[PDB]
RNA sequence: CAUCCGGGUGUUGUCUCCAUAGAAACAGGUAAAGCUGUCCGUUACUGUGGGCUUGCCAUAUUUUUUGGAAC
């Protein structure tokens, strides 16, 4: 369905998540998979203390995602057209 | 590369003997077609 | 699960809790359990507080919550 | 249903009838279907 | 008016540039990101479709194309919509490079920029074929079911290997096994067989079947093109368990065997079957090519309802038989996204790039990305103007920008000179290749093959493109080999003006020639008359005319 | 090598004993019937919490996802 | 197999739905999913006070109710009330059943 | 091994038979020239039929006489011009 | 390669002691050897005895159990 | 303020400018694009709003104002694990 | 796995051999049952139906749960009538002698 | 460079054959006509019945819907 096809849709741009735990993770998407498992690349991370640090490449079960925030670009996709 | 139908063969090793220099090296039964790939070689020269 | 870009890497492995474990990839499958080898505990500063695991270590997929490839 | 009207202007056939006419027609038919026939033989080299 | 008829069919006005079905804003606006590119060479035999092929791809993404006749629509000529040069159009055969950038989008959904380009097919234009190479992440070689695996073929899979690039197959013009040689459907199953299994013969360790999606059939007379992949998720897949449907479509090929929901490698006993791949898809369409040209319209529609879900409209079912053949798979076969689909998962940029930027520079590691570097791989005459074909292949390039430019011919020396002076032109113009017109844009990004205008006096065949920040940016800097055009020219005139006060209008002339023919090697004797060497006789006969009738546009005698 | 669906096949009639995952409780009693899902019938129960015998029981029914453990008690 | 399409049959009944969060939901049922996802139409929902005043557990369903948008200034015990409400099946601890209904029947 | 619903059957399993009686003729007809691979049509005067006119656009038989010929020959010029 | 669940094997066969990690239950850890495992990664432990979280000095014996996968976090030897 | 059919379907509230509640008490404000079998959501013109600890005490029983501090996000991808519920805001304007 | 009719019948197996089966025989014997729930709620309920997931509308139903203020705690003791239970808040259930 | 024999499409008018429910009751207006308004038939919430553009029909045991919760 439609929201994993914008997930796939989103691949190689700079995406955020907000995790379970509280964490934030901003970065390049570079792969992600139909359950909501990702990989992000040149990551800014965020601590659920609001401490801020970098990193090079992350996996994230998909699970514990929160929610994804997607370039607003994507909104004229031909993935929403009927 | 020739490619020609099969009962024409005749006509087309004629014309290579014809052509100076020219040879004929393997034909190919095109499968499940009435055509034939012959392959062979003339020189350029030989070519007009 | 696309871990085979890491599957022979020291990988830092974030795990339910919040306990930091890590050690060099060796297995992975579809529910993303993982074993893994020269298995450490990360609890803190390194030359006491840490733990060496074991020869063998392996993780009900579950369990983690995200991953790193330190060692790329 | 298969011409448009007494004004005789447009028609339209089913299969078995289109068949029929081509088979009627064999003697004043065309029968080259090959369209490699018409090699130098044709309006533009006929120009040329 | 400028007016263009006399050399080429193009688009001169920006309002008349046709409307994509897809928003071209979101195509450029993921040009910045080089895993959303893919090149595709569209290489084969003589004739085997390749124009075709694009036709349908450049009909399936825009709306209106002001080019399109009655006859084009309804499918009795094909609409050759990248054979647009008079002369190619005259002689019913792609003479010169020609290309699309389209958007397009696979059966999971996921859109990609993909530049398309199609080379001629005819053996003596292998000089287009080497560029397309070069160009080209992936090929589709196209071949037709009648003379399938050629030798023509064989070179052209030993070229794609030697080139480091991904090779797809298409087996196109399967109609005519069904129409033209009327075989029944388990001899045509024996001679897909008998054409995969001559594929597999040359790609040397790789292999190639369908239920790997490297093969995709089609029909581009008749508007279709489909995989095993694209067959069963259009109309087998709601009709079984979701998870049974890749294991279902690993089993429609090969000595399989199907009765009552049970499968089997050998027949089974008590009646007899042909394989699952004929059962379930070869008679489908032969008896689809059936029943459109032979039953009764009302109960065709009835089936064609209940199997396909596919509505014919009233003004459909007064077409004659082609154009409602043609309309008819076309409702069924749904707009090329298995082809797609099998570009996406066939090219993995991770096994192949640097192999290819490898075998096109000198080896080594990879260019740091604050230089812009780019290969420029032939001039075209395109328009009213010629411009550069450009693949980028590292950093971003701006229009108006400063770029120094290094023809091919000097790269070994440089390069030696390296290991142990450049001309520089101002980027006027980019454009996108689009067919029938080319859509300026204002930048150009790695992965990307586009057009610019400025840059084409500075090299006569190829050339390295490229800027720097650092010196050393340069002392790290690639320079790409002259290309290796797959045949040899040995056929050769000798040429002179009719009138010798002409002479200098055929210098010119010549020195286009050679620019925009990448393979013809032209020289002057002592003598004082000019030799072109070619491929072959149709390829001096396509210069001739070009001398003749656009560039020198004088009289010329030659030799025999 | 005795699998943990054989293994709780073999306790029927035991007296085992069972952690919850929650509120530190333990069920101790003679095991009745178990599914696919290891959900467990319990018949004499007692409970303790923390290991205090609060009170004895009759038949319990206790959901598969709240056991911790399952153990056979000495016998 | 049954008691999801025992749900089903409620259809307009004026029911009353404890979610796990521990707010209590009363309103109009206007449809159950396969899934038990539950639509109410002239919806209010409650937090009991004897449960709301210990802030620390209760902190994420007084939030929640606030941020409904249905929250008027406070008359009493933190009630809210909205036109519609859609409620993840998930989410539902207890549903309390119109005391006329006639559950032999099902 | 793997396995499917005892039902399932592939596309256009319900009508048994591939050639209908018609087909051979479609067949025919789809390969055919200008006006016989067409079905509905615009009506054309009579003498806007060119009836011989496909004859001296091909080959003669070669055994012809030579009035024969040339009388080919002409009518291609006409034709041409 | 090894796949995680033939590592699991390769812990019940040799008959190895290995220690086991709660799901979000962080004060203890348990102790013992893996006599079966399972398809939901439900093992059986015999001779098991958990341990605080910080060693065998403070632990106390459980006997044979059956420990839900549900709650496994590592396995370690 | 909003007045929606009784019509009970999520599939009919497509461009309805939804408010959606987590488990975690904020709120997710933006205008429905698109929603799947799991009730994962796509909203557009996204905004997080939040109840900040430092005024969370107010909404303790006793003319009230609530200083809720509010979040821009981009075409937001919710995983429906985390939904609590929803609520409808705005029609298409 | 096994076929509709076949996996109809097993569930009437598992629910009289199974574990279930203390339910069963509650609702059977319409004898009421006390289920301590997953919030320490213990409803007290005569049992009308289940299902699979443990599922069961319930009648008759009394609720017991206890608070506390500071030193002092205190027990509530709501009734309702007809009460619909989503079973994975069940912690164990009982059969009263 | 023209003439001639013919052709397509669109609009409007006219002619021929064959037709009817209706509120075709009334007013405004244009290069034309519901172009526009008052108005009329019934339907927007249900019980019997056809079709699909959907969901259950396929899911309690690791990545969503059968709670690591409760404090
Ligand atoms: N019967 C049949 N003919 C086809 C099919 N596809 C193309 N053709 C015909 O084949 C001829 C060649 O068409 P092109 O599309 O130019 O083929 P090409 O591969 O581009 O050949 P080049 O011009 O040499 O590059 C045309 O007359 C087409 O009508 C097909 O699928 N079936
Ligand atoms: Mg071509």
């Amino acid at each position: 369905g439609i929201p994993v096809k914008l997930l796939n849709e989103a691949q190689g741009h700079i995406v955020s998540l907000e995790l379970t735990t509280g964490a934030t993770y901003r970065g390049k998407l570079v792969e992600s998979e139909d359950s909501m498992n990702v990989q992000l690349r040149d990551v800014i991370a965020t601590e659920p203390q609001g401490a801020v640090t970098h990193m090079d490449q992350i996996f994230v079960r998909g699970s514990q995602i929160k929610f994804i925030v997607v370039p607003d670009l994507l909104k004229n996709a031909p993935l929403f057209k009927k | 590369d020739i490619t020609v139908h099969a009962p024409l063969l005749p006509i087309v090793e004629e014309l290579m003997k014809k052509r100076r220099g020219s040879r004929i090296y393997k034909t190919i039964k095109v499968a499940g077609t009435p055509l034939l790939e012959v392959r062979g070689q003339v020189p350029v020269i030989e070519s007009a | 699960p696309e871990l085979k870009k890491y599957m022979d890497k020291k990988i830092l492995l974030n795990i339910n809790g919040s306990r930091k474990v890590a050690g060099i990839l060796r297995g992975y499958d579809i529910f993303l359990n993982v074993v893994l080898d020269d298995a450490m505990e990360i609890n803190g500063e390194d030359p006491a507080n840490n733990h060496q695991l074991g020869l063998q270590t392996v993780i009900r997929g579950n369990s983690i919550i995200s991953l790193e490839a330190l060692d790329a | 249903k298969k011409v448009n009207g007494t004004s005789y202007k447009k028609w339209s056939f089913d299969l078995p009838e289109m068949s029929n006419l081509y088979r009627l027609s064999t003697p004043l038919r065309d029968e080259v279907t090959d369209k490699n026939y018409y090699y130098l033989f044709d309006k533009k080299s006929f120009f040329n | 008016r400028t007016k263009l008829q006399e050399h080429t069919i193009f688009t001169q006005l920006k309002k008349n540039i046709p409307k994509t079905r897809y928003n071209r804003d979101y195509m450029l606006s993921m040009a910045n990101i080089p895993e959303r590119i893919i090149n595709v060479g569209v290489i084969g035999p003589l004739h085997s479709g390749k124009t075709s092929l694009m036709d349908l791809l450049v009909i399936d993404s825009h709306k209106r194309i002001p080019d399109m006749s009655k006859n084009v629509e309804l499918g009795w000529k094909p609409l050759r919509y990248l054979d647009n040069l008079k002369q190619e159009i005259d002689r019913g055969l792609s003479i010169k490079l020609n290309g699309s950038t389209l958007l397009c989008t696979d059966l999971e959904s996921k859109s990609r920029m993909i530049n398309f380009l199609d080379a001629p097919g005819h053996v003596n234009f292998m000089d287009e074929t080497a560029v397309a190479l070069a160009a080209s992440d992936l090929v589709l070689i196209v071949i037709d079911v009648v003379e399938g695996v050629t030798f023509v073929v064989e070179q052209l899979i030993k070229q794609s290997i030697k080139n480091n690039v991904a090779m797809c197959f298409v087996i196109n013009k399967l109609d005519r096994l069904i129409l033209d040689l009327k075989l029944p459907p388990m001899d045509a199953y024996l001679k897909l067989n008998h054409i995969i299994a001559n594929i597999n013969s040359f790609t040397k360790g790789n292999v190639f079947s369908p239920i790997d999606n490297n093969i995709i059939f089609a029909s581009t007379k008749l508007g279709f093109t489909f995989t095993i992949k694209e067959f069963v998720s259009y109309y087998y897949a709601h009709s079984i368990p979701s998870s049974k449907i890749d294991d279902f479509t690993t089993r429609l090929w090969g000595s399989v065997y199907y009765h009552k929901g049970n499968f089997r490698t050998k027949p089974f006993e008590n009646v007899e079957k042909y394989p699952t791949f004929v059962e379930f898809i070869l008679i489908p369409l032969y008896k689809i090519f059936s029943y459109a040209l032979s039953m009764e319209k009302d109960k065709l529609k009835n089936l064609l309802r209940s199997n396909f879900r596919v509505n014919l409209s009233q003004e459909a079912l007064q077409y004659d038989p082609q154009p409602f053949l043609k309309h008819v798979l076309q409702l069924i076969f749904r707009q090329q996204t298995g082809l797609v689909d099998a570009i996406t998962r066939c090219y993995q940029p991770f096994e192949l790039f640097d192999n290819k930027t490898a075998h096109l520079s000198i080896p080594g590691k990879s260019t740091p990305e604050g230089t812009l570097w780019a290969h420029v791989l032939k001039t075209v005459d395109y328009g009213g103007a010629e411009w550069s074909l450009v693949r980028i292949y590292s950093g971003l390039l701006k229009r108006g920008d400063t770029v120094r430019i290094l023809d091919t011919s000097q790269s070994e020396s440089r390069q030696k000179r390296q290991l142990h002076e450049t001309p520089s032109c101002e980027v006027e113009e980019i454009g996108l290749l689009g067919g029938r017109y080319v859509y300026p844009v204002h930048e150009a990004h790695k992965g990307q093959i586009v057009l610019i205008k400025g840059i084409s006096s500075a090299y006569i065949k190829s050339a390295t493109l490229y800027s720097v920040k650092s010196k050393e940016d340069m002392k790290q800097l690639k320079f790409f080999k002259p290309l290796d055009y797959i045949t040899e020219a040995v056929f050769k005139i000798v040429l002179q003006p009719l009138l010798p006060r002409e002479l200098p209008k055929l210098l010119d002339a010549l020195n286009k020639i050679s620019k925009y023919y990448p393979g013809v090697i032209i020289k002057v004797e002592e003598s004082g008359e000019h030799v072109i060497l070619g491929n072959g006789e149709l390829y001096m006969d396509c210069l001739l005319y070009d001398l003749r009738a656009s560039y020198a546009k004088i009289e010329i005698k030659i030799s025999d | 090598p005795v699998n943990p669906k054989p293994f709780l096949k073999g306790l029927v009639n035991h007296r085992v004993g069972v952690k919850l995952k929650f509120n530190s409780t333990e069920y101790r009693g003679t095991l009745v019937s178990t599914d696919n899902y290891f959900n467990l019938q319990l018949n004499e129960a007692e409970e303790f919490v923390a290991g205090v015998s609060h009170g004895t029981l009759g038949e319990i029914f206790i959901r598969c996802n709240n056991v911790l453990y399952i153990r056979e008690l000495p016998n | 197999m049954k008691l999801v399409n025992f749900l089903k049959k409620l259809r307009n009944e004026q029911v009353t739905i404890e979610l796990k969060n521990g707010t209590t939901v009363w309103g109009t049922l206007q449809s159950v999913s396969p899934q038990m996802n539950a639509i109410l139409t002239d919806v209010k929902l409650t937090l009991p006070q004897p449960r709301l005043n210990k802030l620390n557990s209760n902190g994420i369903a007084m939030a929640s109710l606030y941020l409904t948008g249905g929250q008027q200034p406070t008359a009493s015990d933190n009630i809210a009330s909205l036109q519609y409400i859609n409620i993840r099946g998930n989410t539902i601890r207890q549903i309390i059943l119109p005391d006329s209904l006639n559950l032999d029947s099902l | 091994d793997f396995t499917l619903p005892e039902d399932f059957a592939p596309l256009l399993a319900e009508e048994e038979e591939l050639i209908l009686p018609n087909t051979k003729d479609a067949m025919s007809l789809y390969h055919s020239p200008f006006p016989f691979n067409r079905t509905k049509g615009k009506m054309v005067r009579a003498q806007d039929v060119a009836l011989a006119k496909k004859w001296f656009l091909q080959h003669p038989d070669e055994e012809y006489p030579v009035k024969v010929k040339v009388s080919y020959q002409k009518l291609l010029k006409n034709y041409v011009l | 390669m090894v796949p995680p669940i033939n590592c699991i094997f390769n812990f019940l066969q040799q008959q190895t002691p290995v220690t086991i990690w709660l799901f979000e239950q962080i004060g203890i850890r348990i102790k013992g050897k893996i006599v079966g495992f399972d398809e939901f990664m439900n093992v059986v432990i015999d001779e098991a005895v958990e341990i605080p979280v910080e060693d065998v000095e403070k632990g106390t014996p459980l006997g044979k159990i059956l420990l839900k996968g549900d709650n496994i976090t590592l396995i370690t030897s | 303020k909003i007045q929606v059919a009784h019509s009970s379907r999520l599939a009919n509230l497509i461009d309805y400018k939804l408010r959606v509640l987590t488990q975690d008490g904020r709120v997710y404000i933006g205008q429905l694009m698109a929603f799947d079998k799991h009730m994962n959501l796509v909203l557009n013109e996204c905004i997080e709003e939040r109840v900040p600890k430092t005024q969370l005490d107010k909404l303790r029983p006793r003319t009230l104002n609530i200083k809720v501090e509010k979040r821009v996000l981009g075409l937001t991808i919710l995983r429906g694990e985390q939904i609590l519920s929803t609520v409808v805001e705005d029609k298409p304007l | 796995e096994l076929s509709r009719a076949e996996l109809e019948e097993l569930e009437e197996f598992e629910f009289k051999h199974g574990p279930m089966s203390l339910i069963n025989d509650a609702m059977v014997t319409r004898t009421p049952v006390i289920i301590s729930l997953r919030n320490n709620h213990k409803i007290i309920a005569r049992v009308k139906a289940f299902d699979r997931h443990c599922n069961m509308v319930l009648e008759n139903v009394k609720e017991l749960w206890t608070e506390k203020k500071g030193k002092n705690v205190i027990n509530r003791e709501r009734f309702i009538s007809k009460l619909f239970l989503r079973g994975d808040s069940v912690i164990v259930v009982l059969k009263t002698p």
